[PDB]
């Protein structure tokens, strides 16, 4: 897609192997917020959303977290907390033509800034002047858009960069995303480390006597603090004590 | 195909009080025997609510504003109420939600709908064998480019003419999700909707990640030897009705049983009291004085006082300069 | 719609009148209908729906259906049926609509 | 502050308006603690119950008073 | 940067003619594209311009409702179609490039680049 | 007992105008589709026009179709037909009739003719 009407594509209910992308000696960046790049495959996520377009390559700078520039402004702004992966790679070989490649578009005037994931693909005549336009282009009212033109003889920075941005979503809901890690089985009434589908932590589990909901993942204390979970397996309850402790 | 109904008394809508009705489950997290307070969009308590008919002679399904979220009541024994629409325009140029629990499957569906300007489905009864059966379902002449697709599992409706059941709805548009969470009572009032508590699960979280600012409640008409006429005018409709309220960013203290159900609530903004019981998380307070909250004046206008010139910063001339 | 031009008869006699017409007409449509018009008078329905007959029509009227071919048999033919008889049934084509047979004189 | 006799016995209330004038607020009783609403003024002096402040006490006799 | 156009056209009155503008050297649709014509013995007269990112048009009172400008990217080609010619519509046509109104510097008040003139014969 | 009168029939000459009309009474109006039907003289029945109890579902034959305009009024029980442009051609006895299928909301292409008017005759000519 053009970064002015970039692609989301939603990713759930599968297993997602990052080692494949990130050890690839196929990509020129990769760069990963919130999150480190080698612990991926350990993580579970609720959705991961793969957002994809081609900008210049002097443009892959401004797909980052506290950036500003024509695509973080006007095509693609990604959150000051944004949590995901943004991956590019040239491809020159692609998306590059003799007499230039017309077909990829970005924004280059916009009234205002765009939200986190905003997607503006209107073509309205932008007014830089006092004087209303009324959808004519002419001195002061400007066509919003613009092509980059590519060409195979560019520059570095003149490009194309095909851009796959994987945003992570955590929300208090059921894991969906989970990476390729090997379960073991469930033991009971010892003191053990745990990770029940990306939730960490160390206890003793036992048999839990809670009734818990149809929908209800894990169940918390007074403290707001994981004391159950739902066994995403068996879909067991398991209370969750800490391992006995004291002072000596 | 579409059809415009027609013959409706031109009625004046209703309003019922909300009481305490309205409340989720916020998340999805186990909690049992606390207090827990909580900020989400929730129906404020005795808010003013819109109330629908459907009896004969009124067949009520005007669309309506999604606002911030909705929360969707309907009292009736004879399932007229089926389903609802959600989107924008609602038409053939823009992605729009439908769903529909026909006789047979409940049906969500994401498409670029082209609906109908009066959308229904409809029941005939066959007085040959004394059954009702669904017959039509004219909710859009087209439906193409569909994102989203799900279908039930196969049952059965009775379709039967004849209040019994009361259910209760919360549609919110939220993360990417639209995120429904429903009840199923039993009721035996045919004027407003009960006086009393309960707490609403969740049902489903939608992975659509649509623009929903209209929607739409779709109602089933009843056809029979008793309804002469074409398909405009040749129906009528069982008693039924629905109330629509709209959820605010309201803050509740939710009281959390040893089952871990939700029992009651505090409206931290319905009153001083609540306010109170907030302040303190109780459900109950001492004689005494509380101090709850904090009075503030707001400004009613914006006053901006600069020098009063015209001429412009000569930045140009530095930009534009000849020479470096 | 393809009627006989007359039929005729001994009282007391049943005669059959019959109504051609094609698929979009006769065949996949089973809507085929009678009227019975004397002379300076309006014409009135003696059979619907090929052989449902109304109330305070005599039951020596009865229509059938074979194919693309519709007709009305008249039984113990009496003098006051003298009559012209017209079919009427739906045909479907480019803008839907309803025609009338050429009409049958019984004498 | 929620001026209030216990829940088990009533769900009445006053507000007092801490160092706020009555007239810009919006039984209405202006105190040096600030403007108290909800609450009956009264005459009769009697044992202070639940302390406004400057001498005002308000108790549950049903209504509020002060 | 270069521009090249179609040859020379000859007409009879009421016909119309398509003159076409090959641009290469530059991002095609990063500039507007302007006609301009000179009549034997006269200056020059600007038509129009088109601009290829959206073939939005703008034309002068004189040629308005006769001209018609339109572009195809793929090609990197401008063409202006010149409709019921005129004796004194005999002239040779130039296409011109200049930036677009969004120009800090005002480069779109001047033609940078010309290609060679085409002849049209009324 | 049902009924329906026809009227406002009479001579006109070609290329003028007639609006008729068809009073109806002993059944509910606005539960019925009516059809107009006409017949010229020695000749046999044909199908003109059609309204719906709603008014929403309007037919005409394809000879009329575009010159006719058919309109009803439910309070007044009263139905009318607006023939313009007319011609020699259009010579007949128009009648109104009441359709036998109170559900057509179940088969609306099936239509019978249960009820008809006396007809009222309409001449062009000069
Ligand atoms: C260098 O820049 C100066 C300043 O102009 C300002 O900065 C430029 C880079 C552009 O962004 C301009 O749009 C901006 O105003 C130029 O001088 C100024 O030029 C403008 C436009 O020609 C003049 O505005 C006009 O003024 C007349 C009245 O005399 C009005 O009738 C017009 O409608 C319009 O408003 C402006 O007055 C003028 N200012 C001064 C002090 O001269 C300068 O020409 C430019 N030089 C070059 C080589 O580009
Ligand atoms: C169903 O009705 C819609 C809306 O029409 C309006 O509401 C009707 C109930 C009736 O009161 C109409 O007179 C009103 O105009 C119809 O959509 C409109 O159709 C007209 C043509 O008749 C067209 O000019 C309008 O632009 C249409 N409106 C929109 C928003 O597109 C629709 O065609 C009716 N469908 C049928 C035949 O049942
Ligand atoms: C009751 O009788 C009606 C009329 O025969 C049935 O309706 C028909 O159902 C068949 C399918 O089995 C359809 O093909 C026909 O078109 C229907 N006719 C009409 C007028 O709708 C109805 O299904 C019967 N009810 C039950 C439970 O059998
Ligand atoms: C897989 O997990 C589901 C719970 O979602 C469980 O019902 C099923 O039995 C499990 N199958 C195996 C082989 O573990
Ligand atoms: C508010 O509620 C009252 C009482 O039910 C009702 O009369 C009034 O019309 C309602 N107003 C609005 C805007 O809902
Ligand atoms: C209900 O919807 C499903 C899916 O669109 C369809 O297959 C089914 O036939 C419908 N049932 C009825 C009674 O219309
Ligand atoms: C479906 O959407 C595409 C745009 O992605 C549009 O070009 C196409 O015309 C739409 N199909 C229909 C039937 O409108
Ligand atoms: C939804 O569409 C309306 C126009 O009908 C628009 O004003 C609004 O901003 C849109 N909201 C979102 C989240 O796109
Ligand atoms: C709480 O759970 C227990 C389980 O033993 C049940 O007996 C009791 O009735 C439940 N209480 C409520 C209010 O549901
Ligand atoms: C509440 O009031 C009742 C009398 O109705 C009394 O018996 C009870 O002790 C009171 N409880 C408290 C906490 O005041
Ligand atoms: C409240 O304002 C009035 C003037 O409107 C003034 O006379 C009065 O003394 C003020 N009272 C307090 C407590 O400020
Ligand atoms: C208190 O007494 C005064 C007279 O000194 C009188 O004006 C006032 O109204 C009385 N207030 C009440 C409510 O007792």
């Amino acid at each position: 897609a053009s970064v002015y009407a970039w692609n989301r594509k939603r990713i759930s209910n599968c297993v997602a192997d990052y080692s494949v992308l990130y050890n690839s000696a196929s990509f020129s960046t990769f760069k990963c917020y919130g999150v480190s790049p080698t612990k991926l495959n350990d993580l579970c996520f609720t959705n991961v959303y793969a957002d994809s377009f081609v900008i210049r390559g002097d443009e892959v700078r401004q797909i980052a977290p506290g950036q500003t520039g024509k695509i973080a402004d006007y095509n693609y702004k990604l959150p000051d907390d944004f949590t995901g992966c943004v991956i590019a790679w040239n491809s020159n070989n692609l998306d590059s033509k003799v007499g230039g490649n017309y077909n990829y578009l970005y924004r280059l005037f916009r009234k205002s800034n765009l939200k986190p994931f905003e997607r503006d693909i209107s073509t309205e005549i932008y007014q830089a002047g006092s004087t209303p336009c009324n959808g004519v282009e002419g001195f002061n009212c400007y066509f919003p858009l613009q092509s980059y033109g590519f060409q195979p003889t560019n520059g570095v920075g003149y490009q194309p960069y095909r851009v796959v941005v994987l945003s992570f979503e955590l929300l208090h809901a059921p894991a969906t995303v989970c990476g390729p890690k090997k379960s073991t089985n469930l033991v009971k009434n010892k003191c053990v480390n745990f990770n029940f589908n990306g939730l960490t932590g160390t206890g003793v589990l036992t048999e839990s006597n809670k009734k818990f909901l149809p929908f209800q993942q894990f169940g918390r204390d007074i403290a707001d603090t994981t004391d159950a979970v739902r066994d995403p397996q068996t879909l067991e309850i398991l209370d969750i004590t800490p391992c006995s402790f004291g002072g000596v | 195909q579409c059809v415009n109904l027609t013959t409706r008394t031109q009625l004046p809508p209703a309003y019922t009080n909300s009481f305490t009705r309205g409340v989720y489950y916020p998340d999805k997290v186990f909690r049992s025997s606390v207090l827990h307070s909580t900020q989400d969009l929730f129906l404020p308590f005795f808010s003013n609510v819109t109330w629908f008919h459907a009896i004969h002679k009124r067949f009520d399904n005007p669309v309506l504003p999604f606002n911030d979220g909705v929360y969707f009541a309907s009292t009736e024994k004879s399932n007229i109420i089926r389903g609802w629409i959600f989107g924008t325009t609602l038409d053939s140029k823009t992605q729009s939600l439908l769903i529909v629990n026909n006789a047979t499957n409940v049906v969500i569906k994401v498409c670029e709908f082209q609906f109908c300007n009066d959308p229904f489905l409809g029941v005939y009864y066959h007085k040959n064998n004394k059954s009702w059966m669904e017959s039509e379902f004219r909710v859009y002449s087209s439906a193409n480019n569909c994102t989203f697709e799900y279908v039930s599992q196969p049952f059965l409706m009775d379709l039967e003419g004849k209040f019994k059941n009361l259910r209760e709805f919360v549609f919110k548009n939220i993360d990417g999700y639209f995120k429904i969470y429903s009840k199923h009572t039993p009721i035996n009032l045919v004027r407003d909707l009960p006086q009393g508590f309960s707490a609403l699960e969740p049902l489903v979280d939608l992975p659509i990640g649509i623009n929903i600012t209209r929607f739409q409640t779709l109602l089933a008409l009843h056809r029979s030897y008793l309804t002469p006429g074409d398909s405009s005018s040749g129906w009528t409709a069982g008693a039924a009705a629905y109330y629509v309220g709209y959820l605010q960013p309201r803050t509740f203290l939710l009281k959390y049983n040893e089952n871990g159900t939700i029992t009651d609530a505090v409206d931290c903004a319905l009153d001083p009291l609540s306010e109170t019981k907030c302040t303190l998380k109780s459900f109950t307070v001492e004689k005494g004085i509380y101090q709850t909250s904090n009075f503030r004046v707001q400004p009613t206008e914006s006053i901006v006082r600069f020098p009063n010139i015209t001429n412009l910063c000569p930045f140009g001339e530095v930009f534009n300069a000849t020479r470096f | 719609v393809t009627q006989p031009a007359s039929v005729s008869g001994s009282p007391g006699q049943s005669i059959t009148i019959s109504c051609t017409g094609t698929s979009s007409d006769v065949g996949g449509y089973n809507y085929v209908s009678w009227y019975q018009q004397h002379p300076g008078k309006a014409p009135k329905l003696m059979i619907y729906d090929v052989s449902d007959r109304p109330s305070g029509v005599s039951n020596r009227f009865s229509g059938s259906k074979s194919g693309n071919t519709a007709s009305l048999t008249i039984s113990g033919l009496q003098a006051e049926d003298e009559a012209d008889y017209y079919c009427s049934s739906y045909t479907s084509s480019s803008t839907p609509n309803w025609v009338f047979g050429g009409g049958t004189k019984l004498t | 502050s929620v001026i209030t006799p216990g829940t088990n016995t009533s769900n009445q209330v006053a507000v007092l308006y801490q160092d706020v004038n009555c007239t810009e607020v919006p039984n209405v009783f202006q105190t040096r603690a600030g403007c108290l609403i909800g609450a009956e003024h009264v005459n009769n002096s009697y044992e202070c119950d639940i302390p406004i402040g400057a001498g005002i006490c308000a108790s549950y006799q049903q209504s509020i008073i002060a | 940067v270069q521009l090249v156009q179609s040859g020379a056209e000859v007409k009879k009155p009421g016909a119309s003619v398509k003159v076409s503008c090959k641009a290469s050297g530059y991002t095609f649709t990063g500039y507007y594209m302007h006609w301009v014509r000179q009549a034997p013995g006269q200056g020059l007269e600007w038509m129009g311009w088109i601009n290829p990112i959206s073939s939005g048009t703008s034309y002068a009172q004189t040629f308005q409702g006769r001209v018609t400008m339109t572009s195809d990217t793929s090609i990197t080609t401008a063409y202006m179609e010149l409709s019921r010619l005129r004796s004194d519509d005999t002239a040779v046509y130039y296409c011109a490039r200049a930036a677009p109104f969004y120009d800090f510097w005002s480069g779109y008040s001047y033609f940078d680049y010309w290609g060679q003139g085409t002849l049209v014969t009324v | 007992e049902v009924q329906l009168v026809e009227s406002g029939g009479g001579l006109v000459n070609p290329g003028g105008s007639l609006r008729l009309s068809c009073a109806a009474s002993g059944f509910t109006f606005s539960d019925y589709t009516i059809h107009w039907v006409r017949q010229a003289p020695g000749k046999g029945l044909e199908w003109v026009s059609s309204i719906s109890s709603s008014s929403n579902y309007i037919y005409y034959a394809d000879s009329v179709k575009g010159r006719f305009t058919i309109s009803r009024d439910n309070a007044k029980n009263s139905l009318s037909l607006q023939m313009n442009s007319l011609r020699a051609e259009d010579t007949a006895v128009y009648y109104c009739a009441r359709d036998g299928n109170a559900y057509k909301w179940l088969l609306a292409e099936n239509v019978r003719f249960d009820y008809w008017g006396q007809g009222t005759l309409v001449t062009v000519s000069s």
